[PDB]
RNA sequence: GGGAGACUGGAAUUCCUGGUGUAGCGGUGGAAUGCGCAGAUAUCAGGAGGAACACCGGUGGCGAAGGCGGGUCUCUGGGCAGUAACUGACGCUGAGGAGCGAAAGCGUGGGGAGCGAACAGGAUUAGAUACCCUGGUAGUCCACGCCGUAAACGGUGGGUACUAGGUGUGGGUUUCCUUGGGAUCCGUGCCGUAGCUAACGCAUUAAGUACCCCGCCUGGGGAGUACGGCCGCAAGGCUAAAACUCAAAGGAAUUGACGGGGGCCCGCACAAGCGGCGGAGCAUGUGGAUUAAUUCGAUGCAACGCGAAGAACCUUACCUGGGUUUGACAUGCACAGGACGCCGGCAGAGAUGUCGGUUCCCUUGUGGCCUGUGUGCAGGUGGUGCAUGGCUGUCGUCAGCUCGUGUCGUGAGAUGUUGGGUUAAGUCCCGCAACGAGCGCAACCCUUGUCUCAUGUUGCCAGCACGUUAUGGUGGGGACUCGUGAGAGACUGCCGGGGUCAACUCGGAGGAAGGUGGGGAUGACGUCAAGUCAUCAUGCCCCUUAUGUCCAGGGCUUCACACAUGCUACAAUGGCCGGUACAAAGGGCUGCGAUGCCGUGAGGUGGAGCGAAUCCUUUCAAAGCCGGUCUCAGUUCGGAUCGGGGUCUGCAACUCGACCCCGUGAAGUCGGAGUCGCUAGUAAUCGCAGAUCAGCAACGCUGCGGUGAAUACGUUCCCG
RNA sequence: CGGCCAACUACGUGCCAGCAGCCGCGGUAAUACGUAGGGUCCGAGCGUUGUCCGGAAUUACUGGGCGUAAAGAGCUCGUA
């Protein structure tokens, strides 16, 4: 479904409990493989652990720190003649709120609380004030991205 | 061409009219590469005539060796050519060239035999002639010198027909030999036909 | 190479009949036992004869076996004397009483594997093996109503060293179309250079029939 | 822009002096030597000096050929046309001969900006004596001479006459319209007949048709080399062999393959993701080493959980040993037979031997039956897949592969099958010296998705009745399923737009489903001397007192290693205990085996009931959900290993079975270079059944269902 | 007694021993090596080697060529 054009792609239904498509497509990103009711058990926990070190709408909270992970450029590895160039693109919406999800949920992951609940309690917390380590994979990224602005002319 | 001696109990050999005189000159397996080896393929120079002196010239193609032969029999059948002679000789010397065969057929008193090389011997074995005097000068190959002898036996003509294009009556046109050997052939014509009216 | 399915393996639930009939709980081993002793018993005699068919119903323990052949003159010599005898030899192989049914095709050229008996058994008779064939695609032609044939000989054609395969055909022989009634016969000559197996398909109509 | 001489012009590069002015400039695929920070590159003003002539300027002019382009002046060469005034064949060619002759090179004397062999450094690289970079001498320039070579090429000696044309452009004369057109002589290109040619091509500017003179060729190397001579300051040029050796070396075109060629396309090919392998333990297979034997096959993709869908004995092909001869097994001869063969007893590892009981069925000649003694002979998992058949893999489920008849070509061959668009597709339309066919692709078939009709037990249970314990359990019922038969339904059929008014494509409606709905089965012509003489069959060769055959024991399971596919892990999305909910498919006769009882548990005792929509595999699952505990640790993670104790299968679990109980408790903290799979019910994870099978090395293979994601911007890059 | 070039089968060695005018035959099924049968061609002879002409239009007077196959002097002027 490549090299054929754009391939159409599933409609995703959102939360029961919070009303959202990027809950459920955090629910889906959570899912190490298997169990989607544990995946949904960890992320309504969190976002309930959230709703405890908030006091607010847990779904707010999530699309601040979702806001604040998100990127505007990412850079590429094309290679032009015998040297690889780290190219700049821009960065559609869906495939920047990918990123955010990812990034979320694999440093989540690499965190160090007891459960998975903790870790995403926490790095949603984190990421909604800027103090995770995936907000400085935000701005290492337009770091490589602004120190490589150069390359991205090729308009590619 | 092997194991042509048969004898069937099917509806027929279709053995008809026509019973002429044909000769298979030479067949060179012909190959062509494609992906993945070689595709053999058949090539055989047929000739074929009546001993009144009409030739044929067919050229098969095909991956058998029979079809091929076949097929020059019938692109041969497709394709006669009208030999002109006198008596059972030829007219005059003559050098055909088919682009690099060379072909001087001359004629000779009767009795000599025909003197040619295999393919020249082939196509005038078939025709009419019985005693003349050829040679197959360059190209040393098969299909040049058939090609050639034919292009030779083009640039024949009759005595009358000279004399026609010059507007000159005969004794006129020939000398005088050639007319008494004309006075010859017409007469043994006239023998042996006579002979073939009784 | 060629990695082409047996036609009549191919279409042995649509349009070609089984041709063994029974039913066996528990007792198929030993149906599977005799019907094979029964063909190797209806192998040699028989293929002097001109065998193409070997059907083998069977009811409650009798047997019955079928044959199709091309001569019923041969496979029937005198009366019960070329019959019973394979037939008695059929009943004592057997632990089973044997109905011998015998039953000549309209024509041979038109039964592929008749037309891979005559092919090869020509074969083995040191003719020429492309007037072999293309005196099989001859005949096995016109006859009746058959829309194509495609005939294939491999090993040490004329006692060459090479194994040349050769084919020939004409018509239409559609093997990938299931609708197509094909006929398929492979047997393979003896030659004193060793063996030329033969390969005839023959397509007789579109006709399912169903 | 024919040549020579003389005088002179501007733009640009470099250096120089002087301003203005600061830390980089230069260079590259990416860099570094290099020039700078002492004032560079940049910019402005002035000066020197050399060489080359932007634009006009090109398929154009001139010259015999080399060759010739800033301008002007001076001297000089040739060509063309027009008139026909003159001479009156004075023409053509030209062996030797003299002259001219690019570039490089040579001599003597000047000149020396740019470029630049050699020559350095830098870089690249395995290594660069190379390309690329920075510098750089002879040279390139002028004067005077040498040299004499070039793909000095139109690869075509010079002269002459003739042989259909069409269209450009250069020089000049004239008839007509009145610059346009015509006609003419000379020039230079592109296309084109006839003719020619081996073919490509040439084709009035011939490679055509003919005449005149000259040069030159006689297979490829050896070799335009030696010897000798001539010229030259030298480098070298010119003239020019032989021995020897090869069976060829060549020309044009054809079909393929190939390209780090071009174009257009596709595929989990990359990208975007997700999960892995490679590190740990084990399970299997292979290499290697061992061995008495480690049977034999299969080594890129396409060998290595592969022949094996089941190695304790059997299997079994291997090894030590014990036996054996018409043999373990057939059948044809002879020859004797009368029972063969059996069920035992004994000795033996067992094969086997020796004793004990039974002794034939037809007939009169033998047959059914064997043993002998021989005879042909059987038997070989002995060899050759480079003698084969059959079966199979692979390119690739890729879109292709051909043929007939016609035409084109001396021929191999082409054409068709190329072109324009379109397609999952040589699918399909429109063109076209082709017109058609065939094997493929598609379709026919199975399964999955919806409904209609038929349909009632062993299957369902709504509406009825009866159960009480336990449930369709039971009388009953066709309503719902479901089971299996027949049938409808997807066709771009219906509407909108692009389409050449063609194919086909973008959207919409209806519909369970929308555009080959999903998945199968289906492998074209051939390739690879691919695989297999061990499934079988088989040609030829070999063994026949063993390479046959019978048995016991051993081996195929060995182990300092190396690879390969898998499984369990490294933990909290987790472990352990308790409670609880939902499958699909299958399997079953000397089989599947329930309640009950005995065990802790493998299991034991027992047999209900079933050849099975019924009985049994429990009413079937596990992951799931609810709850409790564990608190990040070499641990309540992990189970390898080892000890004790058992059960079952089998004549027999030592070498070598699985399972259970108690203890034991190792490596392992997500895994280097590299690399693999996958695009939706997919990946991932979770159990279940089956074949083979007495038992199992099953973590394998084949299937069944459960829960169920992420991503695809797009063809630049790697692979086919 | 491969092909040219009239005339073929078995046995024996299986890249050996050998053959051959050129093309080329021998790697356990050779009509090409050696022996046998058989055939063919010649015949008091029949093969080999050498030397010459032929085929060779391959030194082309009769009777060849020179765009790319070998082959047009680098270009002119001009003596015989």
């Amino acid at each position: 479904m490549p090299r054929k054009g754009p391939a159409p792609k599933r409609p995703l239904v959102n939360d029961p409990v919070y009303g959202s498509q990027l809950v459920t497509q955090l629910v889906n990103k959570v899912l190490l493989e298997g169990k989607k009711s544990l995946a949904e058990r960890i992320v309504y926990g969190a976002l309930e652990q959230a709703r405890e070190k908030t006091g607010t709408d847990p779904v707010v909270t999530l699309k601040r720190a979702l806001d604040n992970v998100k990127p505007a450029l990412e850079v590429r590895s094309r290679r032009v003649g015998g040297a690889t160039y780290q190219v700049p693109v821009e960065v559609r919406p869906d495939r920047s709120t990918t990123l955010a999800l990812r990034w979320l949920v694999n440093f989540s992951r690499q965190r160090r609380e007891k459960t998975m609940v903790e870790r995403l309690a926490n790095e949603i917390l984190d990421a909604s004030n800027g103090l995770g380590a995936s907000v400085k994979r935000r701005e290492d990224t337009h770091k490589m991205a602004e120190a490589n602005r150069a390359f991205a002319h090729y308009r590619w | 061409r092997g194991r042509r001696d048969d004898r069937g109990g099917r509806g027929r050999d279709g053995g008809d009219k026509s019973n002429y005189i044909e000769r298979v000159v030479s067949i060179n397996r012909v190959s062509k590469v494609v992906k993945g080896g070689r595709r053999f393929s058949f090539t055989a120079l047929v000739i074929v005539g009546d001993g009144k002196g009409m030739v044929g010239v067919g050229y098969g193609k095909a991956k058998e060796v029979p079809a091929a032969i076949a097929k020059g029999v019938e692109e041969a059948r497709k394709n006669f050519f009208r030999v002109p002679l006198i008596g059972s000789t030829i007219t005059h010397p003559v050098q055909g060239e088919a682009a690099a065969g060379v072909v001087m057929l001359r004629p000779a008193s009767p009795g000599t035999g025909v003197i040619a090389g295999g393919a020249a011997r082939a196509v005038l074995e078939c025709a009419g002639v019985h005693d003349i005097l050829a040679k197959s000068l360059g190209s040393d190959n098969a299909i040049n010198v058939v090609h050639a002898t034919v292009a030779a036996l083009k640039l024949l003509q009759r005595p009358e027909e000279v004399a026609a294009r010059r507007g000159l009556p005969i004794e006129d046109v020939a000398p005088a030999g050639m007319l008494k050997a004309r006075r010859e052939s017409e007469a043994l014509a006239a023998a042996a036909a006579r002979e073939g009216s009784a | 190479m060629g990695q082409k399915i047996n036609p009549h393996g191919f279409r042995l639930g649509i349009t070609t009949e089984w041709k063994s009939r029974w039913y066996a709980d528990k007792q198929y081993k030993d149906y599977v036992k005799e019907d094979v002793a029964i063909r190797k018993l209806l192998a040699t005699g028989l293929e002097r004869a001109g065998i193409a068919d070997v059907e083998i119903e069977r009811t409650r323990d009798r047997v019955r076996v079928d044959i199709h052949t091309a001569r019923p003159g041969i496979v029937i010599g005198r009366r019960g004397t070329e019959a019973d005898r394979i037939r008695a030899d059929l009943e004592k192989l057997t632990g089973k009483q044997v109905q011998l049914n015998i039953l000549e095709v309209k024509n041979p050229e038109s039964q592929a594997q008749l037309v891979a008996q005559g092919v090869a058994e020509q074969l083995s008779n040191r003719v020429a093996f492309r007037r072999a064939m293309r005196k099989a695609i001859q005949s096995a032609m016109r006859q009746p109503n058959v829309k194509g044939i495609r005939v294939q000989c491999s090993g040490r054609l004329g006692g060459a060293e090479m194994s040349r395969s050769e084919f020939y055909r004409e018509g239409r022989v559609p093997l990938h179309t299931l609708r197509a009634d094909i006929d398929y016969g492979l047997y393979e000559a003896k030659t004193t250079f060793g063996r030329i197996g033969v390969k005839v398909w023959i397509y007789k109509g579109d006709i399912v029939g169903g």
